[PDB]
């Protein structure tokens, strides 16, 4: 209905070299948990590790374009 | 003990030595936080005529006042009574306690917002970054009922729900009311609300860095005008042989 | 003996309206006084702000 | 004759900051000593008025704190002149308690004795200050501290107690605090002037640590106008952190009223606690903590026992010079170590730092004064 | 050339000390309204638009 | 308290002085004073830095330590 | 002096600092009272000098 | 506690709940009027043997 400038520029940031070094380490993660279901083992260091890295291009240009 | 995520800087237009807090946004941060947050969060010391100079007029400010109603008294015959809100008066709490705040919200208690800015490793950083970075939970986390996934909240496991959407809320001003925007107006009215002196200060961290720059070579140059006696003195050694 | 004791020479610290040995110092007493009282003024007006 | 130096007044103050023979070659180590008497009185006028609006009791000690930041006219920059002002002594007093130790003026024992009451008593000030806005860290940080008298043998919960007065940190510690915030101030300003009865009784040392009784000037004009200078960078520092940065030394959690059952995550000091917090944790025992903690700062007494070397300064000891330089950044190090959780590795670095600091002090630095004496043959 | 400035200012205001007084407290009366005059002038113009007294008169009546 | 007069014994000794206003406060500011302090911190670069470059090297492998040991490893 | 417009809460705050500040400078007062009597000594009941009998 | 709510009530905590409250303010309030006794005759002394002349 509206077009949030966060979640257009989000998909900039994304598609940037050391952001999809850190997501395809996320997803070997996803795939390495659900495989064995039998163990406690979690993804949330690959999560924020991609967060840190996208977050920090997100800050750099998000500003300009609201009021 | 859990992993961390600090929150990246934004930024903001008060980031600035010498700039001031935008009072446009602090307009907009306001309403943002009536709309939205004042059912949850208290902001026990903040009152309605702080706003008055700042982002609403007097009159504003009084409409905005008499929109609420609180308690007083007691009348003469020993009972409290509502009457319209003044300038006076502080923002209403949204429950009379503690207690009664856990009940209303799954066990969590909102605090309050006076000073969350001020109160928070990265200020509006982490407000801005909190707000607006829910996400689905990693493989492998699975979080109990009433809790909620957001990367920036210690732990990771946060009892509020999302609170701010596109569209939660329409401007006064006509400005889009995207979740990013709702987040940027509401950081800038809290960081007023936790230091409404920001402006001011500046503007006198600015005059003292000028009379600095004045005073401080003249008065060196009062020391070396006395010194100079002793700087170039000289030294003789005239003994009898 | 002590007609050998020579003042040592100051030129390198002199003002440069004092460096002439043969022109009167009064004809610059006045400016150079007033510079550095107007340097002590000037320090007092930023004080007194 | 003279009015200046024959009234029973202005004799006191013009054998004192007029006439007074101080040595030609001081240095800007040497304008710590007024700037620390300008701090005292900076930190009192902003004090007191902060008593006209301050109420030491727990319903409304923090909200009176707010306000004075909100409400009273400027009173936001009269509280965060009051805090950072506190840093500012601190800052004074460590570069006044260095420059004793490098240039050798501890052998005025008098002088140097009654300055380490001065650092006690300036220590307990500002630890009682941090306690009165009643937030999480003055809560917290006076719960961990007092609670180590509790390992006292024989009287430590007796004496705990007492200086509680209950069973823990609550309403009648709070309101004491404030009365013994408000009378020490005035207590160390009456021991800094016996700091000066006792200085002036010798005069000052300098830089070489020879006597300047051959060449001497008089305090004013020169060192006047070069303590105003000093002064004047004094209030430059102060007012950077007051009117663009007042919350930098300050630890968030203070903005959060007190909560006896709730505790913080990292409970840490101001920064001139930190390397004392980190001897404190570095030892295991308890009680042993405690004696650690204590005679981290009492050890100054020691060094005037512990000097070994012909020479009085440093300025001609290079191999003292050294291990000077390791004491500073060794407490460089603790002051790191204690703004850190108690976890692998700062446990270990924390250990090597606080033993270091005493064998610094008691065996290294006093056997390199004997090592140099050796190689000028004395 | 008759004589400099800093010359014309000793004799005339320096000299003695209760006029170098008068010139001190004078002086200090006309810097603070230039000096706050013009220091406002370098906060608001690097603030533009971000004041309440440039949004001030939206909100007239 | 100590006075002037009663200090030391003092022979020999000529001092020249000149009057601060017939005399420059800055001489030689820059020619002279910024070689006298590069003499200054050479002479004493060698006795102040080890020790603060042995904290830089311990803060910073301390704190690469610290974060390296709660990441997890396939264990 | 007020703080206001009448004795009220600001009023009775200043009071306890101001009455908790003077009696330290009352007591450096009387120290400077007492540093000029012993520049003469006491007088006594006959007002004649008593440099006599000390 | 220097506080309108609490300053009368804290003055009666401390003469009832308070270890040896209530000797404690009696002290400080009869001794208020002794030190205006002491004053008194410290003044009249120094009027009627002369002591002025200090
Ligand atoms: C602001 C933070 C200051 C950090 C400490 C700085 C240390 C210092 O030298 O202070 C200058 C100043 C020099 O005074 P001094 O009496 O002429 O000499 C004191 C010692 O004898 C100094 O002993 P020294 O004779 O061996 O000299 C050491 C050398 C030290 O100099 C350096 O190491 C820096 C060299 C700068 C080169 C330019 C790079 C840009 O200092 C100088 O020679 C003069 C420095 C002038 C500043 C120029 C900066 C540009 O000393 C102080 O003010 C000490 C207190 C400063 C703490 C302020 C924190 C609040
Ligand atoms: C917490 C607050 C702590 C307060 C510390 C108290 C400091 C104090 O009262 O002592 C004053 C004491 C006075 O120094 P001094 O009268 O020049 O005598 C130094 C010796 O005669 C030594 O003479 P020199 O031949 O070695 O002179 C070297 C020259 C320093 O050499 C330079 O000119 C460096 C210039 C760097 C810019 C390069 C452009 C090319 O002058 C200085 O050492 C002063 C350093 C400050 C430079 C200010 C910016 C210029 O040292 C200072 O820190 C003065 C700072 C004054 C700030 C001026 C800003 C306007
Ligand atoms: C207990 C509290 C712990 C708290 C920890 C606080 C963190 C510490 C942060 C480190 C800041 C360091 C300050 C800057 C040092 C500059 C030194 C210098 O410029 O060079 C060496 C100088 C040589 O000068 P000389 O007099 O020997 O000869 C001169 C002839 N031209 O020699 C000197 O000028 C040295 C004079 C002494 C300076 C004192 C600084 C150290 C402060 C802490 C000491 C605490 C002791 C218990
Ligand atoms: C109730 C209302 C009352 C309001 C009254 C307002 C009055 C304002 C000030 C005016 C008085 C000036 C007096 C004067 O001018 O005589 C002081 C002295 C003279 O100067 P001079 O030696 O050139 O001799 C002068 C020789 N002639 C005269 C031949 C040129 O001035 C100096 O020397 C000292 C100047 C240095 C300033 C710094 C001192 C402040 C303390 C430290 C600040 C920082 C930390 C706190
Ligand atoms: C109820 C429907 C709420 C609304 C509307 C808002 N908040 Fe909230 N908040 C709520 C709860 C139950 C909690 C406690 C969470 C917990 O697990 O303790 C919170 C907490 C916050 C915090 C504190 C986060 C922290 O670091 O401790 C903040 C900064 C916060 N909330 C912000 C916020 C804002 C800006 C809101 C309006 C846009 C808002 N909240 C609304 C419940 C509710
Ligand atoms: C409120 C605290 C203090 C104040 C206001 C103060 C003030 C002063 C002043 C004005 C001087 C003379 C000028 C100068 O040397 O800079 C001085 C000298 C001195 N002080 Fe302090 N001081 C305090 C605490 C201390 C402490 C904590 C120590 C050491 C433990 C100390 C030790 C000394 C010594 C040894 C001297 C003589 C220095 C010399 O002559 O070279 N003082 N002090
Ligand atoms: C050596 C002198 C002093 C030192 C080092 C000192 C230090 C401090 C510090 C660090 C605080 C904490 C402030 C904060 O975190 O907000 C504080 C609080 C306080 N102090 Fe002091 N202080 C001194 C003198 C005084 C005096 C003399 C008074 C009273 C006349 C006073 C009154 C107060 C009050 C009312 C508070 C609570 C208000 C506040 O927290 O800002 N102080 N003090
Ligand atoms: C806190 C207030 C005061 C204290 C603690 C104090 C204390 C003293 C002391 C100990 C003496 C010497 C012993 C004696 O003469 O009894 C003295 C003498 C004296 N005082 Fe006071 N005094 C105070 C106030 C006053 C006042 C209000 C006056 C008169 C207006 C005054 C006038 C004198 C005089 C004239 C003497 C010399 C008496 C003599 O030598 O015979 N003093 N005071
Ligand atoms: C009331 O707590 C105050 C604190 C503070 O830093 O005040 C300035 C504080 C805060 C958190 C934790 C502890 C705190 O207090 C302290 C107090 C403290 O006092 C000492 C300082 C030097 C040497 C010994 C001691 C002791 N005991 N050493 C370390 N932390």
């Amino acid at each position: 209905e509206l077009v949030d400038p966060l979640t257009t520029v989000r998909e900039q940031c994304e598609q940037l070299e050391k952001c999809v070094k850190a997501r395809e380490r996320l997803e070997l993660c996803d795939e390495r948990v659900s495989s064995r279901s039998q163990t406690e083992e979690d993804c949330t260091e690959e999560l924020l590790d991609f967060l840190h890295a996208r977050d920090h291009c997100v800050a750099h240009k998000l500003f300009n374009s609201l009021k | 003990s859990d992993l961390e995520l600090h929150p990246p800087s934004y930024p903001w237009s008060h980031r600035g030595l010498l700039s001031s807090l935008d009072h446009t946004s602090i307009r907009r941060g306001f309403q943002v936080y009536k709309q939205v947050c004042s059912s949850c969060h208290s902001m026990d010391y903040v009152a309605y005529r702080h706003l008055v100079g700042v982002c609403y007029t007097e009159d504003e400010a009084k409409a905005l006042a008499e929109e609420v109603e609180v308690q007083d008294g007691p009348n003469e015959d020993g009972e409290m009574f509502m009457r319209p809100g003044k300038l006076s008066d502080y923002f209403p709490k949204p429950y009379p306690n503690p207690e009664a705040a856990r009940a209303a919200n799954n066990g969590a208690l909102p605090p309050d917002l006076s000073y969350i800015v001020r109160a928070r490793h990265g200020g509006e950083d982490y407000v801005f970054s909190l707000l607006t970075g829910y996400c689905e939970p990693p493989t492998g986390v699975s979080l109990r009922e009433g809790l909620y996934f957001n990367p920036y909240f210690p732990g990771q496991a946060i009892g509020m729900a999302p609170p701010i959407y596109n569209e939660v809320l329409e401007f006064d001003d006509g400005t889009p009311a995207t979740m990013s925007q709702v987040a940027k107006d509401v950081c800038t009215f809290l960081r007023w609300a936790a230091e409404p002196e920001h402006d001011h200060r500046k503007r006198m961290g600015l005059k003292m860095l000028l009379m600095m720059g004045l005073l401080l070579p003249l008065v060196y140059a009062m020391k070396r005008h006395k010194w100079s006696v002793l700087k170039s003195r000289k030294l003789a050694y005239r003994p009898p042989k | 003996s002590h007609t050998d004791i020579k003042v040592p020479d100051f030129s390198d610290y002199r003002r440069p309206e004092v460096l002439d040995s043969t022109k009167s110092s009064k004809e610059s007493s006045e400016a150079r006084k007033g510079f550095s009282y107007l340097v002590t003024a000037t320090t007092t007006v930023g004080v007194a702000y | 004759t003279n009015i200046r130096k024959s009234h029973p007044l202005m004799k006191i103050v013009n054998n004192a900051f007029i006439d007074l023979p101080a040595p030609s070659n001081i240095s800007s180590w040497w304008n710590f000593g007024s700037l620390l008497g300008i701090c005292l009185i900076l930190q009192i006028l902003t004090g007191l008025f902060l008593a006209m609006h301050y109420t030491s009791d727990t319903t409304t000690a923090f909200s009176s704190v707010t306000h004075i930041c909100r409400d009273v006219n400027y009173g936001w920059i009269i509280r965060y002149m009051h805090a950072n002002g506190a840093s500012m002594f601190f800052i004074c007093l460590y570069m006044h308690v260095g420059r004793g130790l490098y240039y050798g003026s501890y052998t005025f024992l008098e002088t140097w004795n009654i300055g380490v009451i001065l650092l006690l008593t300036v220590m307990a000030t500002a630890f009682m200050g941090y306690v009165l806005p009643w937030g999480q860290m003055s809560f917290w940080g006076a719960t961990v501290i007092t609670n180590l008298l509790s390992a006292i043998p024989y009287i430590g919960t007796n004496l705990v107690e007492w200086i509680w007065g209950g069973f823990s940190v609550d309403k009648a510690t709070l309101t004491r605090f404030f009365a013994f915030h408000f009378i020490l101030p005035f207590i160390i300003m009456a021991i800094a002037m016996v700091h000066l009865l006792f200085l002036h009784e010798t005069g000052s040392n300098n830089p070489t640590g020879i006597s300047s009784d051959v060449d001497k000037i008089p305090f004013h004009p020169y060192y006047t106008i070069k303590d105003i200078l000093g002064a004047l960078l004094l209030i430059l520092a102060l007012m950077l952190l007051v009117l663009f940065a007042p919350d930098l030394l300050g630890d968030p959690d203070n903005y959060t009223p007190a909560n006896p059952l709730n505790t913080p995550p990292h409970i840490k000091p101001e920064w001139y606690f930190l390397f004392a917090y980190a001897i404190l944790r570095s030892i295991p025992n308890k009680l042993g903590g405690v004696l650690a903690l204590a005679f981290s700062i009492l050890i100054l007494a020691l060094i005037p026992l512990l000097h070994t070397s012909k020479q009085r300064s440093m300025m001609f000891r290079p191999l003292s010079q050294c291990l000077f330089w390791a004491l500073v950044a060794d407490l460089l190090t603790l002051t790191w170590i204690g703004g850190q959780p108690v976890e692998h590795p700062y446990i270990t670095i924390g250990q090597l730092a606080s033993v270091l600091y005493f064998l610094l002090i008691l065996v290294l630095m006093p056997t390199a004064g004997t090592i140099e004496n050796k190689l000028l043959k004395w | 050339v008759a004589p400099t400035l800093t010359a014309r200012l000793y004799s005339l205001l320096f000299r003695r000390t209760s006029t170098f007084a008068l010139t001190i407290v004078v002086g200090a009366l006309f810097f603070e309204r230039a000096f706050d005059q013009g220091a406002d002038a370098i906060y608001e113009h690097i603030n533009e638009g971000k004041l309440w007294k440039h949004i001030k008169h939206k909100y007239e009546n | 308290g100590r006075q002037f007069g009663h200090l030391t014994r003092v022979r020999h000794v000529i001092t020249y002085s000149l009057s601060p206003f017939e005399q420059r406060a800055f001489p030689h500011y820059f020619s002279k004073g910024i070689p006298n302090v590069l003499r200054r911190t050479r002479a004493c670069i060698l006795r102040v830095a080890p020790p603060f470059v042995a904290f830089y090297l311990v803060y910073t492998w301390g704190t690469q330590e610290f974060e390296k040991s709660k990441r997890k490893n396939p264990a």
